[PDB]
DNA sequence: CCTGGATAATCAGAATCCCGGTGCCGAGGCCGCTCAATTGGTCGTAGACAGCTCTAGCACCGCTTAAACGCACGTACGCGC
């Protein structure tokens, strides 16, 4: 089990005509984990700081706000908040 | 006091930046990232910022005075403070 | 408010770092860096205290922001 | 599929699994893995867009690690996020100082 | 003595890739210096993981975890 | 000035595999079995560290007016880094 | 004799395309198990935030002396050569 099929679905979504090599897929599959830890780790420490034991969507939001710089946070805060409202109103 | 003032503040341990203009600057920075509202700052939280920034500035100066003597200079320049902010990341 | 960091203050700061001849616009180079640093700590530190629905940055919110910056402050842990 | 409800391409149930079995907490909310998978999908699309543009700028139809290095190193927001990073078979930026 | 395996043309390519016009003489040994003190801090921190599990095959996972411990993460070797 | 624009556009390994493999296995016995994927993981990061250290030490070179590297260039760059 | 401009002779300045050979590679897509995400009943408890008290930050009002702004001289030193 890896992200090499779901990242490939994104690759065939934006710029679908181009491909990728097997080595770069080794990088990308690593890269998403580099995004996966530092946001979810710092959010978990956000649960440890202000006397909590629940990680809701508000924790990951300020975790992206604390980690991603500038507009890379300001556009990722509009991507997950759009997705959680679509998930709640299924 | 070239050989005198160098050996006094290093033996000393207290603050060098005044507390109240540093607190005013910290509040003027804090009102930027709070959408324009007043904000309470604890007495420990301002001294923490002061103790961090003073140590960071003396570390940046002691890491740039080694770049001063690298060019055969004894006069510190902003080229050394902008080079020390480049080999740190 | 940026001129609150006075000229012998930066002189004493560079004297603690061991600088003999402290230049001119260096005094404007320091408070600039002090504007760069103190922003980067405060942009995180109020982000921690806004999650707990609080309007006061404590010492711990400064410690967490500095631990995010890469330098661990010791003597303010409550 | 909970990712079809979120409108994503990243698996919601897998992100929730790595959030629950990954020793992060003991009570993970239902809004956390959807937000996390959306943030992952956005940033992978962001790096693949700059990788897909630099591939055609270098006249290539296949994304190489050099194209990923050109995607990372030619973006202010990506270089600030990825500070202590290195790329295998990606080289460096050509610059004369 | 395998410190001479890092040769002068290899150090020359490493310098010319870093934008160096004129390399000096000791730089062809100084590399052999720093690659003796950097890589060792990568080796032991990669073998202790090998000393943590019951194995003798030091995988690339131990290497990238050691490089994560030192503070320079590596891409292309996870899975 | 000739090959500077040659290796920056390229991506291949500058150091050969087997001398680097013997150099790594010389440190390995100081504390086994090395996969071929692990030797590349040891070599890529070390090469990219060496090129980046030379690039950051060349900024110490053009600070004094010089264009030639020096032993004080590789000892002053790692001083600010704390390594 | 001298002098304005016309043109006649000239060796010697580098790299580049191609035949002459190749040689083991590596990607996007199908079959369709299968088992881990779905759905759901059931347990199980976290802090929403509203009450409530309470140490503590804001702000002012404001005493004395340590400290900063800058002038003038002045010389050593980054840099020109």
């Amino acid at each position: 089990e890896s992200y090499s099929i779901y990242v490939y679905k994104v690759l065939k979504q934006v710029h679908p005509d181009t491909g990728i090599s097997s080595k770069a897929m080794g990088i990308m599959n690593s890269f998403v984990n580099d995004i996966f830890e530092r946001i979810a780790g710092e959010a978990s420490r956000l649960a440890h700081y202000n006397k909590r034991s629940t990680i809701t969507s508000r924790e990951i939001q300020t975790a992206v706000r604390l980690l991603l710089p500038g507009e890379l946070a300001k556009h990722a805060v509009s991507e997950g908040t759009k997705a959680v409202t679509k998930y709640t109103s299924a | 006091g070239w050989l005198k003032e160098i050996r006094k503040l290093q033996k000393s341990t207290h603050l060098l930046i005044r507390k109240l203009p540093f607190s005013r600057l910290a509040r003027e920075i804090c009102v930027k990232f709070t959408r324009g509202v007043d904000f309470n700052w604890q007495a420990q939280a301002l001294l923490a910022l002061q103790e961090a920034a003073e140590a960071f500035l003396v570390h940046l100066f002691e890491d740039a005075y080694l770049l001063t003597l690298h060019a055969g200079r004894v006069t510190l320049f902003p080229k050394d403070v902008q080079l020390a902010r480049r080999i740190r990341g | 408010n940026i001129q609150g960091i006075t000229k012998p203050a930066i002189r004493r700061l560079a004297r603690r770092g061991g600088v003999k001849r402290i230049s001119g616009l260096i005094y404007e180079e320091t408070r600039g860096v002090l504007k760069v640093f103190l922003e980067n700590v405060i942009r995180d530190a109020v982000t921690y205290t806004e999650h707990a629905k609080r309007k006061t940055v404590t010492a711990m919110d400064v410690v967490y922001a500095l631990k995010r910056q890469g330098r661990t402050l010791y003597g303010f842990g409550g | 599929t909970r990712s079809s409800r979120a409108g994503l391409q990243f698996p919601v149930g897998r992100v929730h699994r790595l959030l629950r079995k990954g020793n992060y907490s003991e009570r993970v909310g239902a809004g956390a893995p959807v937000y996390l998978a959306a943030v992952l999908e956005y940033l992978t699309a962001e790096i693949l867009e700059l990788a897909g543009n630099a591939a055609r700028d270098n006249k290539k139809t296949r994304i190489i690690p050099r194209h990923l290095q050109l995607a990372i190193r030619n973006d202010e927001e990506l270089n600030k996020l990825l500070g202590r990073v290195t790329i295998a078979q990606g080289g460096v930026l050509p610059n004369i100082q």
